[PDB]
């Protein structure tokens, strides 16, 4: 999937490897403070920072940071810092998503008037890249799979309204953005604005996509690349645990917290089906308690799916929830997934936590079809008779997600289909 | 849009990949089918020699051989006109490349997950120059009762028979998902005829062929009275069928549900498991393509729980019509 990155990790990646005639001004002078900077350290390994006036934002995947009030714009250190003081560490919501405000930019101020701001973006399609380009409606050129942007292209096509005088760098240096676009694997390169001045060209603002998924292609120019949460999550570690278990695979390992504390927990086959569960589950009113997103599928092994739920069953005995907790432990009718070899290594983590489980008040609801299910069915009934946690198990002949009505106390549990 | 029909009793294919249980899944589902001769003519594996493999045809032990290079294979079996690529991620994007020099190949299945888009919109524009129609990546394949299966598709005989999967009947469907297809197999044979083809476009932001792609063929194949689409939030894919219906090319009666309507209701982004399956645009949400499918006259339930309702009602009217 595309991965959005931070403005500094963007900066970084053009300063590095973007390859044009034009001069880039400030290369790498940029500064990260969080709540946990300390500011003397942070003059020491930026002492530009008196050097002339700043501009501060966050950096935290929120776009529109301008109309948003957060830019702090021509201020000395001692007004960053002010601009800051109720800002770091303050909690914001943007659009609905709410989170704190912790990771700001520092970068110098650049003297410039509105005529010498500019827009560029590119941006992917299945036809291939668009690229748009506004002097400030924009202009816009598609680039084909397979076609070149060289700099006459981009005069050409994008900057019939540009000043003269700015033509051939502006062509210059969208060219060389184009082909580090490329190179990097970017599915989204937007920088609102560039400024060029008599003294070269500054990148003022960026934001950006990377296919996460030619890691193995660009890992050498990428380095240990961050792809930070949405503004409004945070990131855990257990998401990091699962993803590398993921990497390791053919077989598709899923997990997004969406509220720790909640009390539904899934635990579902599929990219398909672990939507449709969630779809239900908030139907029928249960957003607010619904604890994560994720998927196994592709075959994984007993023991890959052990180390998956494990994780789960962990996460969801933390804490006590007044109501108890529901586990659904769904999916369609699988094609060539063991159904047998994963409900094994599901059963062994119950197994394994079975203390916590009871002490938290869970109940179980099982609904699975697919190679082996009469077997992976058997012994989730027979766990939950051995270690006295309520589970209620289905087959192919229950609805698939007629588990949740069930769970969420909407529809009886209907002991004449148990099994089947 | 491009060719009408892609498999038939007489379908031949290439597996690129030391899959064996895939392969024997399929001669099973070819020998119920009451299909003449297996559908796997030969496999390509560059990691071992030139060999046989054995395989059941019914009680039978069977060969089948397994190449190192696919210009052997591809010269030894002139009549097979599909390829299934079971290749990792890494070389995916080679192998289908590689598949493409063969003019004999007609269909391609791409079951990875993992592959870059822009490699895939490479293998999209190549496919486009030769007529290619590219399944996948990221999809488990797809299943023409009566005639083919694409690799895992449907499991073994116990789904194949519980599900009618063995012979035709008159719904078709296209959906991302492969689990949810499977899904669908069950649900329609249980409130219908059965199903006549279903097509998994996998998970992924560029599939190599489109809902639309495969509706069309559905609304140009006679023996298809009915169409499934099992959507899904992120991209602007079912539109396309809205319009479809706006200009009268679609005439037959589509049903359509796409998933993802939590996305709705959560605070921040979020990433489903499909690599497409996630909303850049309010247009691109599953409430927003539901609702338009609805006001351009699709069949859309008021939810999944709904959906097998909704298509036997479709299915019954076509019935007393004479449609089926
Ligand atoms: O603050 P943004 O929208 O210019 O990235
Ligand atoms: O038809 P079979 O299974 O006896 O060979
Ligand atoms: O495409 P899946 O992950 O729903 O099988
Ligand atoms: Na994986
Ligand atoms: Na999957």
């Amino acid at each position: 999937s595309a991965k959005a990155i931070s403005e500094q990790t963007g900066k970084e990646l053009l300063y590095k490897f973007i390859c044009t005639t034009s001069a880039i001004q400030n290369r790498f002078k940029y500064a990260r403070v969080t709540p946990d900077t300390d500011w003397a350290r942070l003059l020491q390994d930026h002492p530009w920072l008196l050097s002339q006036n700043l501009v501060v934002k966050p950096d935290q995947l929120i776009k529109r940071r301008g109309k948003l009030g957060l830019v702090g714009v021509n201020l000395t250190l001692d007004g960053v810092k002010s601009w800051l003081k109720p800002r770091l560490g303050q909690e914001a919501t943007v659009g609905k998503a709410t989170g704190f405000l912790k990771n700001f930019l520092i970068e110098p101020f650049v003297p410039h008037s509105q005529a010498e701001e500019f827009y560029v973006c590119i941006y992917a399609t299945r036809e291939g890249d668009y690229v748009l380009f506004h002097h400030e409606k924009a202009q816009k050129l598609l680039v084909g799979v397979d076609e070149k942007l060289n700099p006459e292209d981009i005069k050409k096509h994008l900057l019939v309204h540009a000043p003269e005088d700015k033509k051939e760098i502006l062509a210059s240096f969208i060219s060389g953005l184009f082909n580090f676009y490329e190179d990097l694997y970017f599915t989204y390169l937007e920088i609102n604005p560039l400024v060029v001045t008599k003294d070269g060209v500054y990148v003022l603002d960026l934001a950006a996509k990377v296919d996460a998924t030619a890691d193995y292609i660009c890992k050498v120019k990428w380095g240990d690349i961050e792809f930070p949460p949405p503004f409004g999550r945070e990131a855990y570690p257990e998401e990091a645990y699962i993803a590398d278990l993921d990497a390791k695979s053919g077989a598709s390992l899923k997990l997004t917290l969406l509220n720790p504390k909640g009390r539904i927990w899934t635990m579902v086959a599929g990219g398909g089906a672990s939507v449709v569960y969630s779809d239900t589950i908030c139907d029928l009113g249960g957003v607010n308690e619904l604890a994560n997103y994720g998927e196994y599928s592709g075959a994984p092994s007993e023991q890959q799916t052990y180390d998956y739920a494990k994780t789960i069953l962990s996460l969801m005995t933390r804490e006590k929830h007044p109501d108890g907790k529901i586990l659904i432990i769904g999916g369609s009718i699988a094609n060539f997934t063991n159904v047998a070899a994963t409900f094994k290594g599901i059963v062994r983590a119950i197994r394994d936590y079975q203390g916590p489980l009871k002490e938290h008040e869970v109940t179980i609801f099982v609904r699975r079809g697919g190679p082996n299910y009469q077997e992976g069915l058997r012994v989730m009934g027979e766990v939950g008779k051995t270690t006295g946690i309520p589970i209620h198990v289905f087959g192919t002949e229950t609805h698939m997600t007629a588990i949740v009505g069930m769970a969420l106390g909407h529809r009886p549990i209907p002991e004449n289909l148990y099994f089947q | 849009s491009k060719s009408t029909t892609l498999f038939s009793r007489h379908t031949k294919a290439i597996v690129w990949g030391m899959q064996t249980r895939a392969v024997q899944g399929m001669l099973d589902f070819d020998y119920v089918c009451s299909r003449d001769e297996p559908s796997v003519a030969a496999m390509v594996y560059p990691f071992t020699g030139d060999h046989k493999q054995k395989f059941y045809w019914g009680h039978k032990e069977i060969l089948i051989p397994v190449f190192k290079n696919m210009a052997d294979a591809m010269r030894k079996h002139p009549e097979v006109d599909v390829l299934i690529n079971f290749a990792s991620l890494r070389s995916a994007y080679d192998s289908t490349m590689e598949t493409m020099n063969y003019a004999q190949i007609r269909t391609i299945a791409i079951i990875a997950e993992g592959i870059p888009e822009a490699l895939t919109r490479k293998l999209i524009k190549k496919a486009d120059q030769k007529g290619v129609t590219i399944i996948g990546p990221a999809t488990v394949g797809g299943i023409k009762p009566g005639c083919f299966k694409i690799g895992n598709t449907g499991g073994m005989l116990d789904n194949i028979l519980a599900s009618k999967l063995y012979r035709p009947g008159s719904v078709a469907y296209v959906s991302r998902s492969g689990g949810m297809s499977n899904e669908l197999n069950n649900i329609i044979s249980r409130t219908t005829d059965g199903v006549y083809e279903g097509v998994a476009i996998g998970g992924d932001r560029y599939p190599g062929s489109t809902f639309m792609d495969h509706v069309l063929r559905y609304q140009d194949t006679p023996g298809v009275k009915m169409i499934v689409v099992l959507g899904e939030i992120g991209g602007t894919e079912e539109y396309k069928i809205c319009r479809g219906i706006k200009e009268g090319r679609l005439t037959k009666p589509i049903v359509c549900w796409c998933i993802g309507t939590c996305a709705t209701m959560f605070s921040s982004e979020v990433q489903f498991g499909h690599a497409g399956a996630c909303a850049n645009q309010a247009s691109e949400t599953a409430v927003a393509k539901n609702q338009a499918l609805k006001e351009a006259g699709v069949f859309v339930p008021r939810s999944f729980d709904e959906l097998g309702e909704i298509i036997q009602s479709v299915y019954e009217d076509l019935v007393a019509n004479g449609v089926i």
